[PDB]
């Protein structure tokens, strides 16, 4: 049951290939295009692609949200 | 007018009126003139914006909105 979710995460990184600037290579800009997103600058851009653009993770196991369509 | 030249390759400069040494152009207007022609000064020396820095003028623009 859970090893089919790891393969679900693996083929998400396979679909986000086939582009020369990889999506985990640089930080996005926020609203005014003057600085980076705040948690992409304190952390790493790769560490930002996992927790916010793949998982959209929460701060606890008690706080849960919606189904997160792409992952589905 | 160039001052304080070093081996690392650094100096200070300010700009005066063409034949009036008492009339120093203000620094906030020299910063706007350099921003308008920074890509043209970079090409004249084969440097690219990180090997020719101005210490108080930082590059700003450019959205990376790639995919349609
Ligand atoms: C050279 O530039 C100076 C500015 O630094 C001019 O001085 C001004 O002169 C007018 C009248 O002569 C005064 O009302 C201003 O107050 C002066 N400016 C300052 C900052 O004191 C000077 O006139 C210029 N010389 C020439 C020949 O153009
Ligand atoms: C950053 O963007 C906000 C709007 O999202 C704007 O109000 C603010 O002035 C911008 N900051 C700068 C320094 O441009
Ligand atoms: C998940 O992403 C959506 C937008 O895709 C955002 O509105 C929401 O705040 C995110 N969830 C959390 C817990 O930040």
């Amino acid at each position: 049951l859970y090893y089919n979710t790891i393969i679900s995460w693996i083929m998400w990184y396979l679909f986000n290939s086939f582009q020369e600037p990889l999506p985990w290579s640089d930080c996005p800009l926020n609203e005014n295009q003057t600085g980076y997103v705040d948690e992409c600058a304190r952390s790493s851009p790769v560490d930002y692609f996992w927790y916010r653009e793949t998982l959209n993770i929460s701060t606890s196991i008690s706080d849960s949200g919606s189904i997160q369509w792409w992952m589905l | 007018r160039v001052a304080n030249l070093k081996p690392r390759i650094s100096f200070n400069f300010f700009v005066t009126a063409p034949k009036n040494v008492s009339d120093i152009i203000p620094r906030t207007e020299v910063e706007k003139a350099i921003r308008m022609s920074r890509s043209r000064i970079n090409d004249a020396f084969r440097l690219n914006d990180n090997s020719l820095e101005f210490l108080g003028i930082q590059p700003t623009l450019g959205p990376p909105n790639q995919p349609p």
